[PDB]
RNA sequence: UCUCUCUUUGCCGGCUUAGAUCAA
RNA sequence: GAUCUUCGGAUCACUUUGGUCAAAUUGAAACGAUACAGAGAAGAUUAGCAUGGCCCCUGCACAAGGAUGACACUGCGACAUUGAGAGAAAAC
């Protein structure tokens, strides 16, 4: 069912240019993680690195 | 299919209303012995006076 | 709305005393005077459901079918009547 | 007294059936005279 | 916002059950003809009532209604402040109903009743 | 075994694998007013879940989809279907009579005989389109000047009108006709009066539209219909 | 639902060995026993 | 029971009512009248 | 509420006092049963 | 065989301490 | 990302959204008041228990109350006509 839903989304958006593997999984996670901002450090609460 | 579980606290969801009883099955044939003759004398012998 | 008035009074009268056949006969007659079909048959079949052994109601229904030229309806009704009450000769005599 | 929760009123009122059980469980665990406060493991409806 | 802020166009059909304006349609069609139509009957005209200033009621209501959608028929009573604009589509009709309520032309906008005209019923059917 | 609800695939989503929930006796049918179970599913990601609106006794007597209220053979609203096709007599609109009819009708329909066959429906559809296409294809003198001069004075066998250039059919047809003759402000019309008066942003556009002259006109309710009867003797 | 509709007497009682089960009555000869008892009562 | 009667209605139709020492006479009268009607309907021959 | 008895005041100590003089209709409609009153009094003890 | 009239013509709320009492 | 592994990778975890329905005139009930009459049993005052059901209300209730809770309590043609006369008509 997840495969079918992914196919439906790929057909709708035409954005189907991906592969699948084991280290490929980590590599796909890497770019998305890079786009994410850092998680702050706990015990810093009001801004300036707030967790 | 997954049966959504119900809130244990729900009261009865809706009112129950009465409906008139539906029509019955068609009546069967009567199949009597032939009617007898009573005559006016016996018709009068069961005439009851008013109270 | 006058038809509504008469229909409501007839319906409540037959609801109060369901065994009074005179009310059903009067209902069939009054309703038959203007809206000649459909609900007339409905009222009469309801009366038959209440008591199907009442010969006057059978004869009344047949006669009201002869009034309005419905010959095939009336002959089906005779068939039902004679197959329900084979030992009363009024229905047989009217049929023949 | 708010329309934001008007979907929960039926269940909230239906819990009246189980209210006396809550009363019994509350009175059964009353703090004894020698203790200032008592923390109780509680079970609550998500409706409140 | 999570809903369209534009105007319904010709081909904006929705399911029969759902009101074209996002709400849901019941079956009893109410008694005061207030909120939302009934899926059991298909009508595109709505009662609008209110001010009866002068004889130019026809033109003022035409100006105040045509900008909500496409119009098929307008009938305005001269004696009393009653108009019965008939829209082409359900979408524009119900959008206008929800857009012309308590507005200035307050307007008593409701749903239309079954026509008693033996001639109007024939052409509607 | 109270297995599945009759739902059309247009509103069952374009995914061949769906997940849906059922809660028995969770709702009353919006026709039967009888207890009925709801089925809730997601048509597609990014959409509020759909749900059935009527019992299974309905959508059987009506051959319809429990969710979107469209008939399963023609895909058009059930109200419009029963109004136009008029296949089989419908039920009443009042509560007690409609519920009694629905219950007894469900009983007799469960007795085995189908209340809906599609042969008659296709035949009725073809007949309907056929009927639509076929639908496509001294006393007069005194009722002539009785008030034609009078209203003109107040605020203004055969007879021939005059053309001046002094400076069934719905109104949107008029609207999409005058767009090439200028922008529109409002078009006030009446079928009984047969008179349509139009307004533009400038009088020049109206006058050039009038100059197009060589069915057309150039410049209670009965009071406005006196000149409308002239169409028979125009 | 009601006070008198609550569960009660959930165990149905069956005739035991000496209480006159169907087997014992079937084995028994009721005609002669009836005759002796009628004679005994007549004797009084 | 209170919440059920609140959200459901009386359900008054189809319920029986026991004889409670005040209806004893008025019910004994009904039973006797019904019995006499039965006997009347029986002892009268056909078509009388 | 839900019964229309919005003129009855249930103060925070669980006393049911009308906010106005009631007519015979209102006095007959606003009459509660033993279950509601018993629950109200148990609630009053709990609040004490 | 019509019309009018008459005649023959078999015909189609309960209970209890009567509920209890009673002078212009 | 953590773990190993040998820099091929393997493990570890894997698809939310309780929906009388979108920020309260126009889809959760049932009416105030004023104006009209204005309290069962054949005089008059008045105890009640019932019968009927698309009438309910209070009640936990298969108690009991709400004016004996209220409304209702009637009425007709499977009559065969001949019994006769009279003027007419068509007929003994
Ligand atoms: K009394
Ligand atoms: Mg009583
Ligand atoms: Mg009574
Ligand atoms: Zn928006
Ligand atoms: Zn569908
Ligand atoms: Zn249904």
């Amino acid at each position: 069912y997840y495969a079918n839903t992914h196919a439906i989304y790929g057909k709708r958006n035409f954005d189907d240019n991906e592969a699948t593997t084991s280290t490929d999984l980590k590599r796909k996670s890497q770019k998305i993680k890079e786009r994410r901002e850092d998680p702050g450090d706990p015990s810093i609460l009001e801004g300036d690195g707030a967790y | 299919m997954v049966t959504a579980e119900q809130d244990p606290m729900e009261p009865p969801k809706f009112r129950h209303k009465k409906v008139p009883r539906g029509p019955p099955s068609p009546p069967p044939p009567v199949l009597h012995s032939p009617p007898r003759k009573v005559s006016a004398q016996e018709q009068q012998d069961w005439q009851i006076p008013p109270s | 709305e006058f038809q509504g008035r008469k229909r409501k009074e007839f319906e409540d009268a037959i609801r109060r005393n369901r065994l009074a056949m005179g009310h059903w006969m009067r209902y069939g007659q009054w309703e038959l005077d203007q809206k000649e079909f459909a609900r007339a048959r409905s009222v009469f079949e309801r009366a038959l459901d209440v008591d199907s052994t009442y010969i006057p109601l059978w004869l009344k229904y047949i006669e009201c079918e002869m009034k309005n030229r419905n010959i095939n309806h009336a002959r089906n009704l005779f068939d039902r009547a004679v197959t329900q009450l084979p030992r009363v000769d009024k229905l047989w005599y009217k049929y023949v | 007294s708010s329309r934001k929760f008007r979907a929960d009123k039926r269940s909230y009122l239906g819990a009246l059936k189980y209210l006396p059980h809550a009363v019994l469980k509350l009175l059964e665990n009353m703090p004894m005279p020698w203790e200032e406060y008592r923390e109780v493991k509680v079970l609550y409806h998500v409706t409140g | 916002c999570e809903y369209l802020h534009r105007l319904p166009k010709d081909t904006d059909f929705f399911n029969a059950n759902v009101d074209c304006f996002g709400r849901e349609k019941h079956a009893d069609y109410r008694d005061d003809m207030g909120g939302v139509g009934s899926f059991l009957r298909q009508n595109y005209t709505l009662y609008v009532g209110g001010i009866t200033p002068t004889d130019d009621i026809e033109e003022i209501v035409s100006r105040h209604f045509a900008e909500w959608g496409d119009i098929e028929r307008i009938r305005v009573l001269n004696s009393r402040g009653i108009a019965f604009i008939t829209y082409l589509n359900e979408a524009n009709a119900q959008f206008a109903k929800e857009a012309m309520a308590h507005q200035s032309l307050c307007l008593n906008v409701r749903w239309a009743t079954t026509d008693p005209n033996p001639a109007s019923q024939a052409r509607n059917q | 075994d109270v297995e599945f609800p009759s739902i059309c695939e247009r509103c069952l989503g374009d995914n061949s694998y769906v997940r849906m929930t059922k809660e028995p006796l969770g709702q009353e049918c919006k026709i039967c007013s009888k207890p009925c179970t709801i089925f809730r599913w997601i048509k597609e990601r990014g959409q509020k879940p759909g749900k059935t609106q009527i019992c299974v006794g309905c959508a059987r007597y009506k051959n319809c989809c429990q969710s979107c209220m469209l008939d399963l053979q023609f895909g058009l609203p059930i109200a419009l279907r029963d109004a136009a096709l008029k296949l089989v007599e419908s039920g009443p609109t009042n509560d007690i009579n409609r519920e009694f009819f629905a219950q007894n009708q469900q009983r007799l329909l469960s007795n085995g005989e189908t209340a809906y066959d599609s042969q008659e429906a296709s035949a009725a559809a073809r007949n309907l389109v056929k009927k639509v296409e076929k639908r496509e294809l001294v006393e007069s003198k005194q009722i002539l000047k009785e008030a034609r001069a009078s209203d003109a004075s107040l605020n203004a066998g055969n007879v021939s009108l005059s053309i001046n250039m002094e400076p069934e059919l719905a109104d949107y047809k008029i609207r999409k006709h005058f767009e090439q003759y200028g922008p529109l402000k409002s078009v006030v019309c009446s079928h009984r009066a047969k008179c349509a008066f139009v307004n533009f942003k400038t009088r020049s556009s109206a006058e050039i539209a009038a100059a197009a002259s060589p069915l057309k006109v150039q410049w209670g309710p009965e009071g406005e219909v006196r000149n409308a009867k002239l169409a028979d003797l125009v | 639902t009601s006070s008198r509709a609550l569960p009660a007497h959930l165990k149905l009682k069956y005739r035991q060995e000496s209480q006159g089960t169907e087997e014992e009555v079937r084995k028994q000869d009721l005609r002669e026993a009836l005759l002796r008892a009628e004679a005994a009562h007549f004797a009084t | 029971n209170l919440l059920a009667r609140q959200f459901e209605g009386r359900h008054s139709t189809g319920v029986a009512k026991q004889i409670t020492k005040q209806r004893v006479d008025s019910h004994q009268d009904l039973e006797l009248r019904a019995a006499v009607m039965n006997d009347i309907l029986d002892m009268i021959p056909e078509g009388i | 509420h839900r019964k229309g008895l919005t003129y009855l005041h249930l103060d925070y100590n669980c006393n049911l006092k009308p906010t106005k003089t009631l007519t015979t209709k209102e006095r007959k409609k606003s009459r509660f049963g033993n279950a509601f009153h018993l629950m109200r009094e148990i609630l009053r003890l709990t609040k004490l």
